[PDB]
C-alpha cells in the first residue's frame, strides 16, 4: 500500500478522552489535581484536528471496559482513525478506573485487526498519561 | 493479510517502569507538551516527528517541584511505542 | 507543585 495512512476519509475518527480525577478512597488513590486542564486541552486540540471528541469523566474500571467494547463495536468504516486518551493513575500495563485496576491489554485488544474490522489498517493511537512504576529519574548534566 | 497487532501506536507519558509527573495547576507534563506540539506542527510534521518534539519538551523544559524532598528535581522522558506500518499526517493530500 | 501519577 501507500507510504502513509489514508486520512481523506469522511471523518477523521473518534477521539475518546477518559479523565478520571476523583477515586474511591477504598483504593488509596488521591484526587488528580490539574487533570481538568489536560482533558479540556485535549478536547480543543483534537477539535481543530477535525475529530469527534467524547470526554468521559470519573469512569469505574467496568465502565472503561464496556465503553471501549461499545466504541470498538461501531462502524468506523467512515473514519480515518481512532484516538484514545487515558488520564489516570497507573502501573506498568495497568490503568485505574475509579474503583480498581484495568489491564491496558484488555482495552486495546477490543480494537485489534480481527475484532474491530472497521479499524483494520487504520491508525489506532493510544495516549496514556499514567505512571508505569515507582522509579525516579533524577537526571544528568551536560 | 496483515497481523492483528499492527497499526497500534502507544504514546506513554513516562519511560517503562517510571513515575509520570503532573502539575497541580497546569496539568500533566505530557499532555501539556503534546497539545503544544500538536497545535504547532500538525500542519507540517509527520506524527512521529511531532511525538519526538514532545519528548524533547518533557525531557528538557520540565522538572519536578515538590516540598517533599523525595519527589523534588525529578525528570521525565516519554516513550513512543509504534506498531504502525505507514506514516501519519493530519493534513490531507 | 508537581505530583506523581
Amino acid at each position: 500500500l501507500d507510504n502513509s495512512y489514508k486520512m481523506d476519509y469522511p471523518e477523521m475518527g473518534l477521539c475518546i478522552i477518559i479523565n478520571n480525577k476523583n477515586f474511591h478512597k477504598s483504593t488509596g488513590m488521591t484526587s488528580r489535581s490539574g487533570t481538568d486542564v489536560d482533558a479540556a486541552n485535549l478536547r480543543e486540540t483534537f477539535r481543530n484536528l477535525k475529530y469527534e471528541v467524547r470526554n468521559k469523566n470519573d469512569l469505574t474500571r467496568e465502565e472503561i471496559v464496556e465503553l471501549m467494547r461499545d466504541v470498538s463495536k461501531e462502524d468506523h468504516s467512515k473514519r480515518s482513525s481512532f484516538v484514545c486518551v487515558l488520564l489516570s493513575h497507573g502501573e506498568e500495563g495497568i490503568i485505574f478506573g475509579t474503583n480498581g485496576p484495568v489491564d491496558l491489554k484488555k482495552i486495546t485488544n477490543f480494537f485489534r485487526g480481527d475484532r474491530c474490522r472497521s479499524l483494520t489498517g487504520k491508525p489506532k493511537l493510544f495516549i496514556i498519561q499514567a505512571c508505569r512504576g515507582t522509579e525516579l529519574d533524577c537526571g544528568i548534566e551536560t | 493479510k496483515i497481523p492483528v497487532e499492527a497499526d497500534f501506536l502507544y504514546a506513554y507519558s513516562t519511560a517503562p517502569g517510571y513515575y509520570s509527573w503532573r502539575n497541580s495547576k497546569d496539568g500533566s507534563w505530557f499532555i501539556q507538551s503534546l497539545c503544544a506540539m500538536l497545535k504547532q506542527y500538525a500542519d507540517k510534521l509527520e506524527f512521529m516527528h511531532i511525538l519526538t518534539r514532545v519528548n524533547r519538551k518533557v525531557a528538557t523544559e520540565f522538572e519536578s517541584f515538590s516540598f517533599d524532598a523525595t519527589f523534588h528535581a525529578k525528570k521525565q522522558i516519554p516513550c513512543i511505542v509504534s506498531m504502525l506500518t505507514k506514516e501519519l499526517y493530519f493534513y490531507h493530500h | 507543585v508537581d505530583v506523581a501519577d
